[PDB]
């Protein structure tokens, strides 16, 4: 099925944009893919030695 | 595909100021919003009035005028222009015609300000001044 | 009718026969100037086609007396155009074939209207009628928004 | 933001015309849902027609319950969304509601995820849709002249309408507790009352294993009146 | 240098639209017209705002109505 | 018949009351409508119009047009445009909610969009999201300017002003609640009937405070939560089985 | 169409003029 859009001229005193009306919203992350977080190290001997020093 | 606007009955312009006076309806709700945007371009309508202030020498001045269809603003369209030398001789003469009432009348009555008080509103031009004639302006007899 | 200045060539002859008829139209006038407090929104509409019609009726009477009836003189019509008290556009409109009858001139403004043409009192009340006969309902309006007009009678 | 998404409109709401000439007003209102500002579309379903049919909710929500935007209807079925969730949880499951949260601030929230509630996964891939609609297929296989009578033995489930267009086909006013089921009907005539007995779950006296009935009917009476 | 590309004027623009109609009203008549106008338009913004007790009077001369 | 005669007026404009109500506070909000600077007392009143639908009901603009939408101000009983109102002018029936009963699913008869939740109160015009046609009937000890008049007159008095309206599903007098639960018919019926007894009186002219009934404060008719009684909610359960059922064969 | 048809049917609007009733 077919049809035709149209932008109304309306009056220029009333406002524009009458929807907008700077809302507080939050955002959802939408992190639906998992991703990793993918470090390749293990330190024994200076990174147990360290600590007692750090 | 193009008209021009429609020199409207300025009756119509009127009886609809006399509309938003008493504005107190969820009829014209969105009128008052737009009296809200209207102040954007009240000072651009200040200063076309202020423009086309008729001069001391025009007794009654028309002028061309766009409206709101609510009656939230009323612009002075007409841009107030006139033949410079013209102009200048309009002004000279008025120059001396108020130079000679000055030299004439022996006590000058000035204007009280502001002219009306704060209870009396803006007196409608229909009903006040639409019916009484004017005075004559200010200009030397020319023979 | 603007108001009397120096500047203003007083009327000639035969205005005389004329005043009392738009004395009525002026004084009906400011009857339609008022803060009739209508509540209602149609309602309020309706007072101001009162004005618009009634204008139209003053200028009507005046293209009137010089075109069709062709009783007053020129130089009477011209400076009843120069003071307004008929519209000079809306006459040059009904003087124009097609137009013969015509509401006002906010009616044949394909700019002002969301669609690009004109007021639908402008559609022939034949034409409406077979409209409403081939979709099955009736004449859906009564009178339009820009002025009183049930059917706007180009026939 | 850029006009990405294109309105979603169903066919019966927007009517049988090859073309329509709709108006869009973009960020042109808060929705009916999520109160969210978004482009609003409207337009008469014919030119004559003098309902406008505007786009109620958002985009984001309507794709969300995966309705119309104007209709608040499935798509498909063009049914109420609620009535909808229900008939899933019916066949396939036993749970699918499509919780809109009822906090202004935490329904903004919800409208902004890119993910569909209970029913409306169902209802978006057509193949699913056939095979919810196969399962539930499948699933369903003596006159004094009174004018004013005392009827028994009403039904706790049956509505007035439903009785009194039984009587206007056997054929006023009507009065009925489903607590007492003392149904003191009245007649606006006694003629009435004459043609409508002479006519005639309708256990009737015309009062101004029947034995139980009356217990049943006494206990329940006494409740009412305690009530 | 006045710059040339914006030569869509205000009234221009207002023109253009329907919501605007154009009369021959004497000067007095526009004025006074305004004043109700411009009155009418910081009555309602103030009132929108909420502070009922700011009476404008009709001189544009606005006082609080209360302590 | 209603569709017999043209809708009369109501009430002449002149006749129509001002937007002025009550100076509830010490002055006038012009963008408001409302009053301020002081908010001392309850602001709810009882409506001087009523609709008495045989006497009013009839032919409109609308009834010429296919106009889908029935007058407020009809079901108030204070419609100033009769004949020439282009909303309708008539009681609900099963051919006119059958026409509306696309759209009705998101707004109401009185043709403006329902909301995503009730108002607090369920006092406002109906959410979308229930199918609600049931009415709380609060404010019935206001509405009869305080007369100690039986539960059964109540109920009946009750069933006298509602059934006129719109046909009924049932209605039950709560003595211990004192209130009422109006289920309806349709949808439809149930919003015209919120609307056409809100702010009204239950008292007649054979009742003594009759020329008192303008200054007490009117019908709360407000919409109903579903009763926590599972002896209805059973019933409830039923019906929208039943209802599923039809849909469902409906879609083949 | 015949145009007497529009002559009789134009009178039929019980106002004059623009503003016609047509019933
Ligand atoms: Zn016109
Ligand atoms: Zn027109
Ligand atoms: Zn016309
Ligand atoms: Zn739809
Ligand atoms: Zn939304
Ligand atoms: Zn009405």
């Amino acid at each position: 099925h077919h049809i035709e859009v149209v932008s109304k001229q309306m009056d220029p005193l009333l406002p524009r944009f009458v929807g907008k009306k700077a809302r507080k919203v939050v955002a959802p992350t939408e992190n639906d893919e998992v991703v990793p977080v993918l470090h390749m190290d293990g330190s024994n001997d200076r990174g147990e030695a360290d600590p007692n020093e750090w | 595909l193009y008209t021009p606007k429609a020199e409207m009955p300025p009756e119509h312009l009127r009886k609809i100021i006399n509309t938003h006076s008493d504005m107190a309806s969820k009829m014209y709700n969105t009128d008052k919003k737009a009296f809200l945007g209207a102040l954007k371009y009240l000072p651009h309508a200040i200063l076309k009035l202020l423009e086309n202030m008729p001069h001391p020498w025009e007794q009654a001045k028309e002028v061309k005028v766009l409206y709101h269809t609510s009656g939230a603003i009323t612009f002075v369209n007409e841009t107030p222009r006139v033949i410079e030398p013209v102009y200048t001789a309009q002004w000279s003469a008025t120059w001396i015609a108020m130079r000679r009432e000055k030299r004439d009348r022996t006590h000058f009555k000035r204007m009280r300000f502001p002219p009306f008080d704060d209870d009396e509103p803006p007196l409608s031009y229909e009903q006040h001044i639409e019916n009484i004639e004017p005075l004559d302006p200010i200009n030397l007899p020319l023979d | 009718p603007r108001i009397k200045t120096r500047r203003s060539k007083p009327a000639p002859d035969g205005f005389e026969k004329i005043k009392p008829t738009l004395t009525d139209f002026e004084i009906q006038l400011r009857d339609a100037q008022k803060d009739k407090s209508s509540k209602l929104a149609a309602k309020s509409n309706e007072q101001l086609w009162e004005i618009m019609q009634l204008h139209h009726q003053r200028s009507r009477y005046i293209y009137t007396l010089y075109y069709k009836r062709k009783a007053i003189s020129k130089d009477l019509y011209d400076w009843l155009i120069k003071e307004k008290y008929a519209d000079k556009l809306l006459i040059a409109k009904w003087r124009k074939t097609g137009y013969e009858k015509l509401c006002c001139l906010r009616c044949i403004q394909k700019n002002e209207t969301n669609n690009g043409s004109t007021c639908i009192c402008r559609v022939p009340r034949a034409q409406l009628e077979e409209e409403a006969r081939k979709k099955g309902t009736q004449v859906s309006f009564h009178q339009c928004v820009h002025c009183g007009c049930r059917g706007c009678a180009s026939t | 933001e850029i006009n990405e998404p294109p309105p979603n409109i169903c066919e019966q709401c927007l009517g049988d015309e090859a073309n329509i000439r709709m108006t869009k007003i973009p960020q042109g209102s808060e929705c009916k849902i999520c109160t969210l500002p978004f482009t609003l579309y409207h337009f008469k379903t014919s030119k004559r027609s003098n309902n406008i049919i505007k786009t109620l909710i958002c985009v984001r929500c309507a794709t969300q319950r995966n309705i119309c935007q104007c209709c608040m209807l499935d798509s498909r079925w063009h049914i109420p969304i609620q009535l909808r969730d229900h008939l899933i949880s019916l066949v396939n499951e036993e749970n699918v509601m499509t919780e809109e949260a009822k906090n202004d601030m935490m329904k903004r929230f919800l409208s902004l995820k890119n993910v569909k509630l209970g029913g409306a996964q169902i209802t978006s891939d057509p193949s699913e849709a056939d095979n919810i609609v196969d399962k539930l297929k499948n699933i369903l296989l003596k006159n004094p002249s009174t004018k004013s009578f005392f009827l028994y033995n009403i039904d706790a489930s049956i509505p007035e309408w439903k009785i009194t267009d039984t009587v206007s086909q056997l054929l006023l006013s009507l009065i009925v507790n489903h607590k007492a089921k003392c149904g003191g009907l009245r007649f606006q005539s006694s003629e009435l009352g004459e043609r409508f007995v002479s006519k005639i779950i309708f256990i009737i006296p015309w009062s101004s294993t029947a034995e139980n009935i009356k217990l049943s009917l006494s206990l329940n009476k006494l409740i009412q009146l305690e009530l | 240098l006045p710059t040339n590309h914006n030569k869509t004027k205000l009234l221009k623009s207002l023109k253009n639209t329907k919501y605007f109609q154009q009369t021959t009203i004497d000067w007095v008549e526009a004025g006074l017209q305004l004043c109700r106008q411009g009155h009418n338009m910081l009555n309602l913004l103030i009132h929108r705002k909420g502070l009922t007790y700011l009476h404008l009077d009709y001189n544009f001369n606005l006082k609080p109505t209360k302590t | 018949s209603w569709r017999d005669k043209s809708a009369k007026v109501q009430v002449k404009e002149s006749e129509l009351p001002s937007s002025i109500p009550a100076q509830t506070g010490l002055t006038f909000n012009i963008w408001y409508n409302k009053w301020s600077q002081g908010f001392a007392g309850n602001t709810r009143f009882v409506s001087p119009f009523a609709l008495q639908p045989q006497l009013h009901s009839g032919k409109t603009r609308g009834d010429n047009d296919g106009q889908l939408f029935f007058c407020l101000f009809f079901a108030k009983g204070m419609c100033c445009l009769g004949p020439k109102c282009e909303y309708l002018h008539h009681i609900p029936d099963e051919e006119d909610i059958g026409k509306l009963a696309l759209r009705t699913e998101v707004l109401d008869c009185f043709g403006r969009e329902k909301f995503a939740d009730y108002r607090e109160d369920m006092g406002g015009i109906g959410s979308f999201r229930k199918k609600n046609k049931t009415l709380y009937v609060g404010g019935i000890d206001g509405a009869l300017n305080s007369k100690h008049l039986k539960p059964a007159q109540i109920e009946s008095r009750i069933r006298f002003v509602f059934s006129r309206l719109g046909d009924i599903d049932r209605i039950r007098y709560v003595e211990s609640k004192n209130c009422g639960f109006v289920k309806f018919k349709y949808q439809a019926n149930a919003e015209f009937a919120k609307e056409a007894m809100s702010n009204q009186t239950l008292l007649l002219p054979s009742d003594k405070e009759w020329d008192d009934r303008r200054e007490g404060t009117g019908l709360l008719v407000k919409w109903a939560n579903e009763d926590p009684d599972p002896a209805a909610q059973k019933r409830l359960q039923e019906e929208l089985k039943l209802e599923s059922l039809n849909m469902m064969v409906h879609l083949i | 169409f015949t145009k007497s048809e529009l002559k009789r049917r134009r009178k039929t609007r019980k106002g004059d003029g623009p503003w016609g009733s047509w019933s």
